[PDB]
C-alpha cells in the first residue's frame, strides 16, 4: 500500500457515503491516530492491510504496522503550527501559541483551534516539522469553543 | 471496513495563518481518555 511519510485522511462508507472518521501519521512505516478515530480497528491503504499494533484508551493513540515512532516534545515556549486536515478541504498549516492544560499528573500544552470532529488526528508541528502530538482529544470551554491536548506518546 | 488516504507531506509553511489564543485550564482526565474542566 502507500506506506510514504506524510498526514493522511481515516475515512468510512459505513455510514451515509465517504464519511471522514479523523487524520493520521505515517512516519517510519507505522501509521499514528487516536484511539477514538479507528477503535482499534484494522484500516485499508489500496489492497494494503494496516493492522493495530499498539493502543491505550486512556491517552487515546494507538498504532500500526509497529510501535509508536513520535517522540519529540513543545519546549514549552514557541509558537506552532496545525496540520489541519479537515472533512472535504485539502490540508492547510495553523500558526498558534499552545496554552496549558494544568493537572494532578502534570502540565501538557493545548491548541485553542477549533475544527469539525472528522479533523481528531490531525498532526501538530515544531518549527524543524517534527511532529510533537496530534490534535483532536480535549475540551470544550466557556464560549462553546474547543481546545484540544498536545497528545504524545512514547518511542521504545 | 476504514481507508486511508493521503493528505499532505508534513513541513512547517512560512506565512501560514497565525491564530487561536493559549488559555492556562485546569482540567481531569478519566480512565476513558475524556478530559473535563475542573474549577
Ligand atoms: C477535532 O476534534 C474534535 C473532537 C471532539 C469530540 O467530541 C466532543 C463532543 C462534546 C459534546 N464534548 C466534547 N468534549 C470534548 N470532545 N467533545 N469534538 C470536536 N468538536 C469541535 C468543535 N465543534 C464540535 C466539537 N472536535
Amino acid at each position: 500500500g502507500e506506506t510514504t511519510d506524510g498526514v493522511y485522511r481515516v475515512m468510512t462508507r459505513r455510514l451515509l457515503g465517504s464519511t471522514q472518521v479523523g487524520v493520521g501519521v505515517m512516519q517510519e512505516g507505522v501509521f499514528h491516530t487516536m484511539w477514538h478515530v479507528t477503535k482499534g480497528a484494522a484500516l485499508r491503504s489500496g489492497e494494503g492491510r494496516l493492522d493495530p499494533y499498539w493502543g491505550d484508551v486512556k491517552q487515546d493513540l494507538v498504532s500500526y504496522c509497529g510501535p509508536w515512532k513520535l517522540d519529540a516534545a513543545w519546549d514549552g515556549l514557541s509558537e506552532v503550527q496545525l496540520l489541519a486536515v479537515p472533512p472535504g478541504e485539502r490540508a492547510k498549516n495553523i500558526q498558534t501559541l499552545p496554552g496549558i492544560f494544568k493537572t494532578k499528573d502534570g502540565d501538557i500544552g493545548a491548541v485553542a483551534l477549533d475544527y469539525p470532529a472528522g479533523t481528531s488526528g490531525s498532526p501538530i508541528l515544531d518549527k524543524c516539522g517534527r511532529v510533537i502530538g496530534l490534535y483532536g482529544n480535549g475540551v470544550v470551554i466557556k464560549n462553546g469553543s474547543y481546545v484540544s491536548a498536545i497528545t504524545q506518546g512514547k518511542r521504545e | 471496513d476504514m481507508y486511508i488516504e493521503r493528505a499532505g507531506d508534513i513541513t512547517w509553511e512560512k506565512d501560514a495563518e497565525v491564530t487561536g489564543n493559549s488559555p492556562r485550564l485546569d482540567v481531569a482526565l478519566d480512565e476513558s481518555g475524556d478530559f473535563s474542566l475542573v474549577e
